[PDB]
């Protein structure tokens, strides 16, 4: 296999840079006689599937596999080399389905002995010796030619699906190597220049693909649902875009170019992967494929890290998302969650999400209802991507885990004012997120989650919470010596926190307790620690704040 | 010299002992023909005991050699040592060599030998603590050797672990009657 | 103090709302680099503090959970700081080369066992930027070739 790879490729090198002499010649029609042999070649030559099974128990068994990988890595170098040779010959097009055939046949089986046993070798996962050059080469030839002097003899191998999903398979496996180690594994797999030009000229095979021709063409069959052309091509869209952020961040604008700042050319792209989205959404399909709605928002998500937070396109790509958000329902869990992560980590880049937050809780307690069976409350109106089995389970992790984020950020500026002894303006935002935090809290409180991670972290953060408000307190106690009194803005947070939080924190905690170790003492721990603080304040601030508490 | 070098491309892999066995008794004959000799061995096949066995058989013929080799030879010895032989083998050497026979012509000669312990012990931590170890452990004889000052310095320049456990050591060596002028 | 500047950096970069606040203060990774530039004219007391410190931030918070963002961002900045450091230095004090360099080969040659990647990657900036000033300090190198027979494959050819 290996030998071959580097035959073929020191033979087209010889081709197309030594000529422009009675050698070449020798190991040219060496290797036409190897093809028209392994053509008529077909399994008891090589003694394969009957009288050895392959096996992973026996010496023979393990002769006979190694032999079928050599045997499926000489077909591909072969197949490259019946390629090599002419401009688009019928003929060695013919010679280059025939050992697909062959390959495909042995994949086919050995795929029956990793079916019996696991799929804990990572060997019919392997390479393939193909080069990246000729992968790109090959799938442009396939997909976007259409000369008439070449046509007649691809379409045979346009005819064979098979290889079409061999061949983006082969593609994948070389973008998955340059993202696991720093390269690819063949030949050109070590300069990245031209690992990032094969690569481009790949995005826009794939995309052509992917946008020319639809997904809603499906005349192969139901196995192949899961195993479109058009799913594949976006696979390799997604990892590529990853791998080139990843590895070179410092060529994206010229990447885009293959396809006026970054912002413009992404926005362009976003427009018709978006629609691409949008139309896919829109068909109102009932089985609703949501493997392709999740690679279209993993791309969306990769590409808009390329947004500046400042931009208007970034405000269009909010706006977008905030819409989609507000209008399509689409009942699975995960297709939620990764739109969620998406639309919050870009809103909190350009201001507070604790509005959202706050909406997405009315919701949550519209939806489920109350502890008690007698709130009628309905805020379906805020977001339509929450459903019964979605924003239970699944979106309240989330928001409770943004407003354990809101929480830190908040420690840490109390902490610098406190080290600190510009004053007033940073605990005026700071009261303005703890306060509609607090009624995000007080809606929270009134409904019944399920009983897993969910009540524990939604206990947990509450107990932040009271930290925050301890924190809080106690920095006006270092404070309210010096200045004397205590900012109007404070003394209504306190109010809120005595009146609306800490009674129904305890009617929850009985309500979790009676429905049949350490977070509820520590809730009660940290409520009793904040009533505590609350009393020295109330002492040595010279204003009564127990009539705000019952 | 040039025919023993070509030994490894002309042998397969079956007549060596032998080899080993004749170049070790060739060893003990000839002092000249140490060094290409010892890179032969650490080619060819051979029984971790036979390597362990000739170290012996050179060390005791450490005197015995002319100084150029000297350094190539103690550099066998350190990249050769295991970690488990390793204070044994420090002993022998520390009792085995001088710094005081050798003496432009002495002085380079020894600074090469220097570096090439540099490098042994730069690249090896186990050597440190273990020569340490093996004065510390000779706190007996109140005769010991000019070797044995210039090692502590060098350990204290490099790895700094051990400043702390040479200062120690360097008092109680001193207060001990041994460490002085002289 | 540095992991401290890297914690605070992040959380703000990640958060807008501390952005509105906060007027941007010097981050003590690009103070570090200015005392670097600042370095050049007669400051051989600065300077053997640097290296110290930049092998420091390497040796501590160079990769290990593959031999997240917490774990990784302030020990890649840390360790990239190093870098950078050690580089920039190498840039403009002729007298801690063969001090930063007998350091990093010191650190590559008998571990084999931690990750050195890093130290390979500065080894690659530092001779790229002058090859010609390792003739300047070229023994060191030669005689850690005498260890590449017992040193791994990727460790050899990388």
């Amino acid at each position: 296999d290996y030998l071959l790879c580097c035959i073929q490729h020191c033979l087209a090198w010889y081709k197309n840079t030594v000529i422009p002499e009675a050698f070449y010649e020798d190991l040219d029609d060496i290797l036409e006689s190897i093809t028209n042999r392994m053509i008529k070649s077909e399994l008891e030559d090589f003694e394969l599937d009957k009288s050895a099974d392959f096996s992973q128990s026996t010496s023979i068994g393990i002769k006979n596999n190694i032999s079928a990988f050599l045997v499926m890595g000489v077909c591909e170098v072969l197949i490259e080399y019946n390629f090599s040779i002419s401009s688009f010959s019928k003929n060695r097009f013919e010679d280059i389905l025939s050992l697909f055939m062959c390959y495909k046949k042995l994949s086919d089986i050995l795929n029956e002995k990793a079916g019996k046993a696991k799929t804990k070798m990572a060997n019919k996962t392997s390479d393939s010796l193909l080069s990246m050059k000729f992968v790109s080469s090959l799938l442009t030839a396939l997909f976007r030619d259409s000369i008439q002097s070449h046509q007649e003899s691809l379409s045979v191998l346009r005819s064979s699906n098979e290889f079409m999903r061999y061949a983006v398979n082969v593609a994948l496996q070389k973008v998955q190597q340059l993202k696991e180690t720093g390269h690819v594994s063949g030949p050109d797999g070590q300069n990245p220049e031209k690992i990032f030009q094969n690569l481009c000229d790949l995005t826009r095979v794939l995309l052509w693909r992917y946008t020319s021709i639809p997904t809603s063409v499906e005349e192969s069959g139901k196995k192949e649902k899961g195993k479109s052309i058009s799913l594949l091509c976006l696979e390799g869209l997604q990892k590529i875009f990853s791998a080139v952020q990843q590895f070179y961040q410092p060529k994206i604008q010229q990447f885009l170019r293959a396809l006026v700042s970054v912002t413009q050319r992404t926005a362009f792209q976003i427009r018709q992967f978006q629609r691409s989205l949008l139309n896919l959404l829109s068909s109102q399909e009932e089985d609703f494929n949501s493997k392709e709605a999740l690679l279209l928002v993993t791309v969306l998500t990769s590409l808009s890290k390329l947004l500046e937070p400042s931009s208007p396109q970034f405000v269009q790509m909010l706006s977008w998302t905030s819409k989609i958000c507000k209008e399509n329902s689409r009942e699975d869990a995960l297709f939620c969650k990764s739109l969620m992560n998406l639309l919050f980590s870009l809103h909190v880049s350009y201001k507070s999400p604790v509005i959202l937050l706050r909406d997405l809780s009315q919701d949550i307690h519209g939806h489920l209802g109350d502890i008690d069976q007698d709130v009628e409350v309905e805020k379906t109106n805020h977001f339509a991507i929450v459903n019964l089995r979605t924003a239970a389970p699944t979106v309240c992790l989330l928001v409770l885990s943004q407003a354990e984020k809101v929480l830190e950020e908040v420690d840490w500026l109390i902490t610098k004012l406190k080290g600190q002894v510009p004053n007033q303006p940073v605990e005026k935002a700071i009261i303005m997120q703890l306060g509609t935090l607090l009624t995000f809290f007080h809606e929270l409180v009134q409904t019944a989650l399920p009983s897993g991670s969910c009540v524990d972290t939604l206990l947990k953060d509450l107990c932040k919470m009271y930290t925050t408000l301890t924190a809080l307190v106690r920095y006006y106690l270092q404070v309210c010596q010096s200045s004397g009194g205590i900012p109007k803005n404070m003394e209504k947070l306190v109010k809120l926190s005595g009146s609306h939080l800490t009674p129904l924190c305890y009617s929850f905690i009985s309500y979790v307790q009676n429905k049949s170790t350490k977070p509820i003492p520590n809730l009660i721990f940290a409520i009793e620690q904040y009533e505590k603080f609350l009393i020295h304040l109330s002492k040595k601030s010279k204003v009564s704040l127990m009539q705000h508490m019952k | 010299h040039d025919i023993i070098t070509s030994l490894p491309e002309i042998l397969g892999d079956s007549q060596h002992a032998d080899v080993g066995k004749e170049l070790s008794d060739l060893l003990i004959e000839n002092t000249s023909l140490t060094v290409p000799i010892l890179d032969v061995l650490s080619s060819l096949r051979l029984d971790p005991n036979f390597l362990l066995k000739v170290r012996q058989l050179v060390m005791d013929k450490l005197s015995s050699i002319r100084l150029e080799d000297l350094p190539v030879i103690i550099k066998f010895i350190l990249h050769s040592v295991t970690a488990m032989d390793t204070l044994e083998v420090i002993s022998e050497l520390r009792e085995k060599l001088d710094l005081q026979h050798c003496v432009s012509s002495g002085q380079s000669c020894i600074i090469l030998l220097f570096d090439v312990i540099k490098s042994a012990i730069r690249y090896e931590k186990t050597i440190s603590e273990a020569w340490i170890k093996a004065i510390e452990n000779t706190a007996s004889v109140s005769e010991h050797k000019v070797f044995d000052l210039v090692m502590l310095f060098i350990i204290y320049s490099t790895n700094t672990q051990t400043k702390k456990y040479i200062d120690r050591v360097l008092r109680n060596k001193i207060r001990s009657g041994c460490i002085q002028e002289q | 103090s540095v992991v401290k500047s890297f914690k605070d950096l992040q959380l703000l970069q990640g958060s807008k709302f501390l952005q509105n606040l906060v007027p941007h203060r010097s981050y003590v990774s690009t103070m570090i680099l200015e005392v670097v530039k600042n370095s050049v004219h007669s400051w051989d007391h600065v300077t053997q503090g640097l290296v110290e410190l930049g092998f420091i931030l390497m040796d501590s918070y160079g990769p290990k959970k593959v031999l997240p963002s917490l774990s990784r961002m302030p020990n890649q900045h840390a360790c990239k700081l190093g870098a950078n450091i050690l580089l920039e230095t190498f840039k403009i004090h002729e007298m801690i080369r063969q001090e930063i360099l007998e350091q990093v080969l010191n650190r590559v040659v008998t571990r084999a066992s931690s990750p050195i990647s890093h130290f390979l990657d500065l080894l690659s900036n530092i001779v790229m930027y002058a090859p010609l000033v390792l003739q300047s300090c070229s023994s060191k190198v030669t005689e850690a070739f005498d260890y590449l027979s017992f040193l791994p494959l990727q460790t050899v050819q990388r």
